[PDB]
């Protein structure tokens, strides 16, 4: 369990941690990048989702950012869209971490973390 | 004969195989190291060694 | 020890071969005759005879197979060519 | 009688190297199986003196490898004698499955000692890649990473096995220190299955290159083929030193000198060089629970081939046939160990499919079809009706 | 004193076979550069470069100086 | 992959340490080291690399013990427990110029500038690539290729942009003997300074080999005689067949 | 830190004696060094450095 705060992530610094010997690859979004990620419809990706499912706290981005091909590492604030770009199959993503494009056939994992006031338990 | 003499005491066959692999060990080392740093006569230390002469 | 089961080989006296009988072998000291009496003339003329024989069953393997992996290996580097860009988003996809 | 044959301890070894009546018309091949038992010594001597200097944390492996091939004296020698000698070992084993799979080796009444074959085959395998990953490179976490989240496919049961074999979350600490302990045991699970290998192979002898019966002219092991061993001792000797001290690095993979980083990925994880064709089997199923079972199955598939073969002549010596389709099985294992080094890429995708579909078509499809039809043309070849 | 490569690299691209690949790699790049001002080319995702006829180039005169270098330099 | 996903081939040059008899140029290794201290020491820990282990091979060991007493490292603190620092000895480490990975990539712009102890065995190509990496940047990428801003191309690493921009130019550092130093001598310098420093053994590895591939191709000649000489009995055995008389 | 909840402190009563110590964090950005509160999975400090 990692237990990094609820007042210490930047919004404009794309954090990447190792948690439980894995990359997790954190942002902190503004209320206007709520819309701004699931504007794209559905039909124009290769899975359906939208910002709910994946992120509970939409402000609060959590992302899981083990690619669904290899394993390679985005970048932060690089791309087409102002989200994540996979240099390692040219894997573009938004700041939903959707694959919109690139060959990777599935959207990044969503670790389970848990918020209780003043902390996020990322476990 | 030189059966009767090397051969044909085994107690003498392996007291001369012994002193003959003695005596290859220190010469057969040697004749290999002054052959391989011969062959790269220029490029060893002590040819750097001397060829900082100031 | 216990009795074992009933095998195809024994030891020395009871082989377990069949019974032979007018068989003489003869043979010669190896301290009263040459060895490498014919190491050449075997690895000129006996040599060729058995690479003769057993070659079209190495070959033909390697002639189907290596044929094979050529005509792959050589389009593979079209496909991932500027040339043949046009044709992988077909077989890609 | 004889003190050899009057005591307990020499009647095993007088039973074994010395009295023991070989065939006398075997070729150069029945030499394999006495290169492995000196190629065994080879790894367990230098892995003894190299685990002397061995830390097996995940922060001191790499870093103690290479203090083996700086700081100890002819620690060079030790770390390339063992890596390219574990090499070597796949190489003489791979000649001496085929050796045995040519010359019908594998059937009745030696059914025995086929099957204590794929179980030293199968721990020899679990030996080299639990030692692998004990350098702790890039290619041996990211192959460990790779080769343990496979039981991850097993229904229900296969996160809890995984986190059980990693011993935490990921290949970390534990996984580390505890796949050297458990490589540093299964040679000596190996040199006791040996001895479990010689005694089924002791009941009836060997076999011949001709596949008649060699109780007839049998010669004895000592000053025979004690002295036929030792050329090829002393040439296995001769081929492993050169490329142990001329060419050291050819055989192993250049990016296992990387300590291994598990936040960057490689550009394309390979085993070592003799597991590529299982790898390739592996990555030819677009499944994953069906790879696992494929990969393990064609090493299990080594079991059918006394049941298969319908051959009244042992061996493929005399058959025309059965001695061309033997090679398009060893040069369709080799093709293989190509696709698994190859990425997954138009077309080794269906070469990879294709070309184990040969290596299943030839125990279960060719050997019962092939081998009929060699014994009607043995048959109707000679008998005039 | 110039460096040893540089010359040598030069020697070598004004050979008959290299001026034969120089200018074919020069005719992919001026097909490059009226590519890149033609409108709609930022979002094209279609970009041809000249890499592989680049690689042409760098690969004949790799074969050239390989062996030849190592003699120039002390 | 592409072939500029691949990289381009390193082609073979003709190296003074190639070939089965011939050792390293020690008068390289020495004009090495001067070009990693004055170049790339700024930017590349040689973390694996003993003081002492430089003794003998390129420098006399008063050159050490002034080369290494410039650093600081870390002593045994004193009487009340405050940390203290020293100067070096033979038996310690080159230290890297950056104190945690995290410094490291604060200074390259993100990227993480590899340690050079294992570059050779490293890298696919050897020497060859470690060579024709440094003398491959061109002056300008090929026509149609837009760099990450930041990075720099040159082919002969694999996918283009490399974060390294060139620092080998022609008479940046000064030799201790008067050799011109261009960028090909440089960078065919500390390629075989780097190689040095990736296999120390090279020298006695190439002698050892050579008393056993001696010794080991005499034993197996002579086996084949000893083998040939206890086999002549059975080698030469003659069988005659007189069917008998079948009264019995 | 973790072995004395449920032996003898609670859950809460180890978050709040852990929290008063400081240990070494990974460094940030910059790579100086820098000092976080404890949590339940660091070891109970000693007095002297050294
Ligand atoms: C897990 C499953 C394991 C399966 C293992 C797969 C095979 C492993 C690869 C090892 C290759 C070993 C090949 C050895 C073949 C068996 C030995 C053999 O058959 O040799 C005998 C054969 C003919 O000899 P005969 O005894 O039949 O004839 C007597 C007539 N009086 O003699 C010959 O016909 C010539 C023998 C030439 C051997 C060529 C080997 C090629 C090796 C591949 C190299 C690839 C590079 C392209
Ligand atoms: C059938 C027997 C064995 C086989 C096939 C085998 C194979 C291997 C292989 C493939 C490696 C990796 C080499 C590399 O990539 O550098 C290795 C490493 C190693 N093995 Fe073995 N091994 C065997 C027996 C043993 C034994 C008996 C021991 C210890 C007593 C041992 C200890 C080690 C150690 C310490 C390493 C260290 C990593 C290294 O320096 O390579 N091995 N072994
Ligand atoms: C560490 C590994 C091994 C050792 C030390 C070993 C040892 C031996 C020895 C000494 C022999 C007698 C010499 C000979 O017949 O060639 C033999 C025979 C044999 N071995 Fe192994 N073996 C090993 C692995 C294997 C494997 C992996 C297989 C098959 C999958 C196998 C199958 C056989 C067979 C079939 C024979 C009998 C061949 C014949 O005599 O007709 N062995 N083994
Ligand atoms: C004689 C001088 C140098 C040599 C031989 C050298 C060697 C290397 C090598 C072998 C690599 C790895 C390339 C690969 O992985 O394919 C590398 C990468 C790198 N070098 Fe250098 N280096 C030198 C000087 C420098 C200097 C002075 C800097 C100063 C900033 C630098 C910065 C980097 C960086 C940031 C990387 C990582 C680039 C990346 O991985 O994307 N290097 N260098
Ligand atoms: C059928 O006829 C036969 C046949 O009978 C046999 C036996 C063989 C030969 C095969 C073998 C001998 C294989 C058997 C192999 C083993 C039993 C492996 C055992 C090997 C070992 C090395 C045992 C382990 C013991 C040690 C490592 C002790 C060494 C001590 C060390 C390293 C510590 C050193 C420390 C100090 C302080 C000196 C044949 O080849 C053969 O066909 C001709
Ligand atoms: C244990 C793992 C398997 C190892 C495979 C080795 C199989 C061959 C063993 C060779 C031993 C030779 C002894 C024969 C003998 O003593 O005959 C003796 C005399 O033979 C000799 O003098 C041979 C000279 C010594 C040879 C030295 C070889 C050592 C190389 C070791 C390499 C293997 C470890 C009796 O022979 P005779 O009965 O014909 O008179
Ligand atoms: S890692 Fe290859 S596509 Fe995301």
């Amino acid at each position: 369990k990692v237990e990094v705060n609820l007042a210490a992530i930047p919004l404009g610094k794309n954090v990447v941690v190792k948690w439980q010997g894995k990359p997790v690859f954190i942002r902190h979004r503004t209320p206007h990048e709520i819309q701004e990620a699931n504007s794209v419809d559905m039909s124009a990706l290769k899975d359906p989702q939208t910002d709910a499912d994946r992120v509970k706290d939409p402000q609060w981005l959590i992302m899981l950012g083990i690619c669904t091909h290899l394993g390679c590492v985005p970048i932060g604030e690089a791309g087409d869209f102002g989200g994540w770009f996979c240099p390692c199959h040219g894997s573009h993503y938004d700041i939903s971490g959707r694959i919109r494009k690139g060959p990777a056939p599935l959207n990044l994992e969503i670790p389970a973390y848990e918020f209780d006031g003043d902390k996020v338990i990322v476990g | 004969s030189l059966y009767k003499t090397f051969f044909k005491r085994n107690a003498v066959f392996v007291g001369t195989i012994f002193a003959g692999a003695f005596v290859f060990q220190t010469v057969f080392d040697t004749a290999i190291t002054s052959w391989y740093e011969n062959h790269n006569k220029g490029k060893l230390w002590k040819d750097v060694k001397a060829r900082i002469a100031a | 020890g216990p009795p074992s089961g009933k095998t195809y080989m024994g030891w020395w006296g009871h082989m377990g071969g069949p019974k032979q009988k007018g068989i003489t072998s003869y043979a010669v000291s190896p301290y009263a005759q040459k060895p490498l009496q014919g190491i050449f003339h075997n690895a000129v003329f006996n040599s060729f005879r058995r690479f003769k024989s057993q070659f079209l069953y190495v070959l033909i393997p390697a002639g189907i197979y290596w044929y094979w992996w050529k005509n792959g290996n050589e389009y593979n580097e079209f496909l991932y060519s500027k040339a043949g860009r046009e044709e992988l988003e077909r077989v890609n996809v | 009688m004889a003190f050899r044959k009057s005591n307990v301890y020499l009647s095993l070894v007088n039973s074994y190297i010395i009295d023991s009546p070989q065939p006398s018309s075997i070729n150069y091949w029945w030499n394999m199986g006495s290169l492995l038992g000196l190629c065994l010594v080879i790894q367990i001597v230098t892995g003894i003196f190299m685990a002397m200097h061995y830390s097996s944390n995940i922060e001191l492996a790499f870093s103690s490898v290479e203090h083996i091939m700086r700081d100890v004296h002819n620690g060079y020698i030790l770390r390339y004698l063992h890596a390219n000698g574990a090499s070597f070992f796949f190489m003489v084993m791979f000649m001496h499955m085929a050796k045995g799979l040519y010359y019908g080796s594998y059937r009745s009444p030696r059914v025995t000692l086929w099957n204590v074959g794929v179980i030293i085959f199968i721990l020899t395998i679990a030996t080299a890649f639990l030692g692998y990953c004990c350098v702790y490179g890039q290619m041996s976490h990211w192959g460990a990473t790779v080769i343990t989240n496979l039981f991850s496919a097993i229904p229900f049961v296969g996160n809890d096995i995984v986190s059980w074999l990693w011993g935490g979350f990921s290949v970390s600490n534990p996984t580390i220190q505890r796949f050297f302990a458990l490589h540093y045991l299964v040679p000596f699970i190996i040199a006791a299955m040996v001895i479990m290998h010689l005694m089924a192979l002791h009941i009836h002898g060997s076999s011949n290159p001709l596949g008649i019966t060699g109780n007839l002219d049998r010669i004895p092991m000592h000053s025979y083929f004690i002295f036929k061993d030792l050329v090829t001792v002393f040439l296995f000797m001769l081929i492993l030193a050169l490329f142990v001290f001329y060419s050291p690095n050819t055989l192993g993979h250049p990016d296992n000198y990387i300590p291994g980083n598990p936040l960057v990925t490689p550009a394309s994880i390979v085993p070592e060089w003799y597991l590529l064709p299982f790898y390739a089997i592996l990555r030819s199923i677009p499944d994953k629970l069906l790879g696992v079972i494929t990969m393990f199955a064609a090493i299990l598939v080594l079991l059918v081939l006394p049941f298969t073969d319908r051959s009244v002549v042992r061996g493929n010596t005399f058959k025309v046939l059965s001695k061309f389709f033997f090679f398009i099985f060893v040069f369709n294992f080799v093709l293989l160990g190509q696709i698994g080094a190859c990425h997954v890429e138009v077309p080794y995708v269906l070469m990879g499919q294709i070309a184990t579909f040969i290596y299943f078509a030839y125990f279960l499809i060719i050997v019962p079809v092939i081998s009929t039809i060699e014994n009607v043309l043995f048959y109707i070849g000679r008998v005039n009706k | 004193v110039t460096d040893q490569l540089e010359d040598l690299r030069e020697h070598f691209k004004n050979t008959e076979e290299g001026k034969a690949l120089v200018h074919h790699y020069e005719e992919c790049a001026e097909r490059v550069k009226i590519q890149q001002q033609q409108p709609g080319y930022a979002d094209l995702e279609h970009k041809e470069d000249c890499v592989e006829e680049f690689f042409h180039l760098q690969h004949y005169l790799d074969t050239a100086t390989a062996p030849r270098l190592f003699d120039k330099l002390k | 992959m592409t072939a500029a996903e691949h990289g381009l081939h390193a082609p073979a040059y003709a190296w003074s340490h190639n070939g089965p008899f011939e050792t390293f140029d020690h008068a390289s290794i020495r004009r090495g080291y001067q070009v990693y201290r004055e170049v790339c020491a700024a930017c590349h820990s040689l973390d694996r690399v003993a003081w002492r282990t430089l003794v003998g091979v390129s420098h006399t060991n008063e050159e050490v013990r002034n080369m290494a007493e410039e650093f600081e490292y870390d002593d045994e603190p004193d009487e009340q427990g405050n940390p203290k620092k020293r100067p070096g000895k033979l038996s310690d480490y080159i230290p890297g110029p950056y104190p945690n990975e995290q410094a490291a990539r604060a200074a390259n712009q993100g990227a993480l500038p590899p340690d050079l102890s294992l570059i050779v065995k490293a890298r696919h190509g050897g020497c060859d690539y470690i060579f024709s990496l440094l003398t491959g940047y061109p002056d300008e990428p090929p026509a149609g290729v837009a760099l990450p801003p930041g990075s720099n191309y040159n082919p002969y690493f694999p996918g283009g942009s490399i974060a390294m921009a060139r620092v080998l130019f022609d008479d940046m550092v000064e030799y201790e003997d008067g050799t011109p130093a261009t960028t090909s001598q440089m960078a065919k310098d500390v390629t075989t300074f780097l190689n040095w420093c990736a296999e120390p053994e090279h020298d006695e590895r190439k002698r050892l080999g050579l008393k056993t591939v001696i010794i080991l191709s005499s034993l197996y000649l002579l086996s084949i005689w000893v083998k040939k000489f206890k086999w002549a009995g059975i080698k030469t055995r003659k069988f005659v067949f007189n069917p008998p008389k079948p009264r019995k």
